[PDB]
């Protein structure tokens, strides 16, 4: 409870580690920690009865988050790991169920076979890209296919918890909490072109109120870089 | 019977991947196949299980000719030979029968005459990063422009075969079918099984369909 | 020389074989391993974790997110069916595209037992009370509540607990995971009635397959 | 006799392979060794040796000595750029030709590092100080003198040092060591002003190189 | 990674040398090919990095047949076979097909028919120096007059090649690829690499050309 | 290499032969025995049963 890192502050009470790893450190690569290892705070979400998911590409939705989005910028590689609170404040007269997965290389397809879809349309700076329940058609050129069930890259979406995951269930839960360690396959990555992992929410029971309640619920995502490192000299 | 469903004992398998035909006399009849994973659609479902893989690799070709109908007056020829050469990732590509780049010295290649065992070559792990990676979410590295999701990190080269008899009475083709063999595999972050159909060789897109089979009624 | 025989078998090329053979590249000196997180080295610790099971396909819940929910209001009826599904593998069942039943149709034979993990995504001032019956082959479906009681089961209480697991030997009539409504759900002032109710499956011993075959999702 | 079996792959010519061989000529009695100065056991004992850059290349100087001398002049401006060359390898940069560049356009793959020795080759009755700045990959190239002197940079004074070295990485934008006045060259009476500069490469550490290919400099 | 870089890493490899046809009836076909290191413009380049080098050897040829155009009635040849004579050096020469010097006793001749392994055979460092040499600064050795620079104390010899079957039904022409490889490479005081293009077999004369590509401006 | 030498009646089909032979199917997992009751070991153990002779043949 009330844990803090650098000058930021927040306050939990379960927590599912990775793929049993902690994370962990390895010219020389340098270790800056006093910019990085602070909880920085994504805008919150509004969960309505007609909503579909979100999903986040992590170190893109950092790219101007202060301290963290100018070592992108000067530094030309590095490693990173993640810890990630993810929490909805709602009350007992409401009811739902979240899914919060952490997918590593989560390509995406377009819309149409033959292209590609284009940059703006995978992430964009620290603002929730959304599903959608219906299919988008192929007539339009660059866009990517966001139907929920199939989650965006032709999968069924009931066997995405074979990541590292965790249930939110407006019932007897409120929050959730994730350590990814750094998934890849070089020890050091370019952090412009490549997008390593992607933190998807999914509700598969909507949400349900009567009349007289809040009509929405918002989701708040934390997430603070831990055991950072760049290649510079 | 827990070790029928080990790693090596559901990958380490033979499969027909490649299958192409080539004559002689037309004077630009020769092979070519860059060696991938995302050839046919059996073996990609397989092997994107996972996503990081690493394995070395085997490779056996059967050739089998066939003699194109000639003109007249009594063919007779020896036995031939053929020549399968491999390009390493970074390379010269010949673009003819007759080029430099098939009498070069780094392109290791193998030379057999008919009658006799097929021809087993194996390639080892060569890249520059620590695993293969059927997926990559980014932009192509090494690049003034990249296309969404190359990963030209992961490159294994590329087989050329041809004849190297010339013989002006009898045109014959012959066929070659590659056999691909992973081993001594090592895999990483599994990953959950396609659902939908495969249309494209070169990326993931798809077209929506449903989850499963329906039925008429939940009870 | 030394004398020696050839056998009968000899140049044959066997896909099945394992032999060594003439590397390519020598003297390459390959990249060694580097320490990536979750190595998988068997296929049964990708069945062991829980995936959400398509109970209500319904010819038009399956392209949408309806079909992983079962729906649960409060009736006016004394004993009525909430859901029901066999557990005849193979044919067109809702455990056939899970991520259990993707690694059990790479196979021929298997045998195990399965755990089916129940969740009510429901309010949390909302009360009630189900029955979890189990039909063994053999004996036909119940046809009513009193005798599903009269059977083995598990009465779920809600609002005691949230989630309640029923562990099931399965075998490749066969069975029936049938549930019923013992009383209704009883809801305070500005409630909703309409909760619903998730399934989910595992493997809850460690399987034993044999004879590994291709899978039928493919053209 | 002893039963044999061939396995595939038998009777064929791989090029890369390594086998016992029947010696044409036997009971020879071939000359012995004898102790010639300076063998080669490593191809980077040959990279460690200094070599002079080719700088100042400019459209017709290639075919003169000119092309290794750096003018320096006594100029009336306050600030001035003396010369700059980017890191970029393989593309017509100045590092293409050298002795330390003929060795790693043998391979595909390289990393290490480079000792970079000037030599100011003027009078000794001459004085000045130039910059030597070395901007990082991603780092723009400076466009001023006084944002070159706020990156890495050692201030070289002639009068008290003929030699100044600059050690930096070298990788397979990427890298520019440019150089600037600092002060003018301040001369006495009867010297000339217009001196030279010489620039020397080297390997400061030891490199590594993998999977050797062809060079690029032939027809 | 520094064993790649070795001078057995970086020598020991294979080489298509030299091509040549034959038939056998017209009274004058056979094949001849002095042994030397400067026939291919990149091996030459290579081998040009030191002065003395001692290395064993090793050849390998690749034969193969074709049918030239026959007159008529049913052609039906048996299996061909070849004759390939090493002369060492200051031995007898043959000029014609039928001749003393393919029948005599020093020269170590090997016979081998269609249809099997390639003929291997392998030349022990044969001089009477302790090394080669691929520069001499000099005239000629014991000789009368010398023409500048040959050095005869390095001569590897010379090979032959000739059917053995006399057929006047069919006519036969046939080619041969040589396969060189090096062995046991000691190599001393290295050497620069050479920059202008390759003109002459014979000597090291050449075109002056300019030291590198050219930019527009220092900066 | 290994100089070898190939002996007469090397590539031929002898049907009483008694080689090693490469398996079809490796990496299988076959079944283990169970314990049948009366295994036979040898065809003697056959004969030594009684059997009923038909000493009364006569045409019908």
């Amino acid at each position: 409870r009330s844990i803090t890192l650098g000058n930021s502050t927040i306050t939990t009470q379960n927590v599912v580690v990775g793929y049993g790893v902690w994370p962990e450190y390895l010219d020389q690569p340098t270790q800056p920690d006093v910019a990085t290892c602070r909880f920085y705070t994504l805008e919150s979400v509004q969960w309505m009865k007609n909503s579909a998911g979100w999903w986040w590409k992590l170190p893109d939705a950092l790219s101007q988050m202060g301290l963290f989005g100018q070592n992108m910028q000067y530094h030309y590689l590095g490693r990173t790991g993640y810890t990630i609170h993810v929490q909805c404040n709602a009350s007992k007269f409401h009811q739902g169920c979240l899914l919060v997965v952490c997918v590593p290389e989560a390509e995406m397809g377009c819309s149409n076979l033959n292209n590609t879809p284009e940059f703006s349309e995978l992430s964009g700076g620290d603002s929730a890209r959304m599903f959608t329940d219906t299919q988008v058609g192929e007539s339009n050129a660059k866009k990517v296919q966001t139907a929920v069930w199939n989650a965006g890259m032709g999968v069924g979406v009931g066997n995405l918890t074979i990541f590292p995951h965790q249930w939110i269930n407006l019932r007897t839960n409120n929050s959730a909490t994730l350590v990814m360690p750094y998934i890849n396959s070089v020890p050091m990555d370019n952090m412009f072109r490549h997008n390593n992992l992607t933190l998807m929410i999914i509700p598969f029971v909507p949400l349900n109120y009567s009349e007289g309640s809040s009509p929405y619920v918002p989701i708040t995502v934390t997430i603070a870089p831990m055991c950072a490192e760049y290649n510079g000299l | 019977s827990r070790s029928e469903s080990s790693i090596e004992n559901f990958l380490c398998r033979s499969a027909c991947v490649y299958y192409a035909t080539y004559t002689n006399n037309s004077k630009k009849g020769f092979a070519e196949w860059v060696i991938n994973t995302r050839q046919v659609a059996q073996l990609r479902r397989k092997l994107e299980l996972f996503t990081y893989l690493r394995f070395d690799l085997e490779l056996t070709f059967v050739i089998t000719s066939a003699q194109q109908p000639s003109t007249a007056s009594s063919v007779d020829a020896p036995v031939q030979t053929h020549q399968i050469m491999y390009v390493p990732p970074g390379g010269p590509v010949p673009t003819k029968v007759k080029d430099y780049a098939w009498q070069t010295s780094t392109n290791p290649s193998v030379f057999w005459t008919e009658g006799n065992a097929p021809p087993r070559m194996s390639i080892p792990f060569i890249s520059i990063g620590n695993a293969y990676s059927c997926f990559y979410d980014g932009w192509t590295q090494f690049s003034r422009n990249g296309v969404y999701g190359i990963n030209t990190l992961n490159n294994m080269g590329t087989l050329y075969m041809r004849h190297v008899n010339e013989a002006g009475q009898g045109p014959i083709k012959s066929t070659v079918r590659i056999y691909f063999k992973p081993k001594h595999v090592k895999a990483w972050v599994p990953r959950p099984p396609r659902l939908c159909q495969y249309e494209k060789q070169k990326n993931v897109n798809f077209s929506p369909i449903g989850v499963t089979t329906s039925r008429t009624d939940i009870i | 020389g030394l004398p020696v025989m050839t056998t009968p078998g000899s140049t044959q090329f066997l896909t099945s074989d394992d032999f060594q053979s003439p590397s390519a590249m020598p003297q390459f000196d390959v990249t060694p391993e580097m320490q990536i997180p979750g190595r998988v080295n068997n296929l049964m610790e990708i069945a062991e974790v829980d995936s959400v099971v398509p109970v209500n396909n319904t010819e038009d819940n399956v392209s949408s997110l309806k079909a992983y929910q079962i729906p649960v209001q409060s009736n006016s009826d004394n004993g009525k069916q909430v859901f029901g599904f066999p557990l005849q593998p193979g044919a067109n069942n809702v455990l056939n595209r899970t991520l259990l039943g993707e690694i059990l149709n790479y196979y021929t034979h298997w045998s195990g037992s399965i755990k089916l993990t129940f969740m009510f995504c429901g309010s949390a001032m909302a009360t009630g009370k189900f029955l979890l019956a189990y039909s063994p082959p053999g004996a036909g479906v119940p046809k009513n509540r009193k005798d599903a009681m009269l059977g083995t089961h598990v009465i779920w209480d809600v609002g005691l607990q949230s989630s309640c697991v029923l562990c099931v030997p399965w075998i490749s009539a066969a069975g029936y995971v049938t549930c019923w409504y013992q009383t209704n759900i009883v809801v305070p002032a500005d409630v909703q009635s309409s909760c619903d109710i998730l399934c989910f499956v595992s493997a809850c011993n460690d399987f034993s397959v044999r004879m590994l075959k291709d899978t039928p999702f493919i053209r």
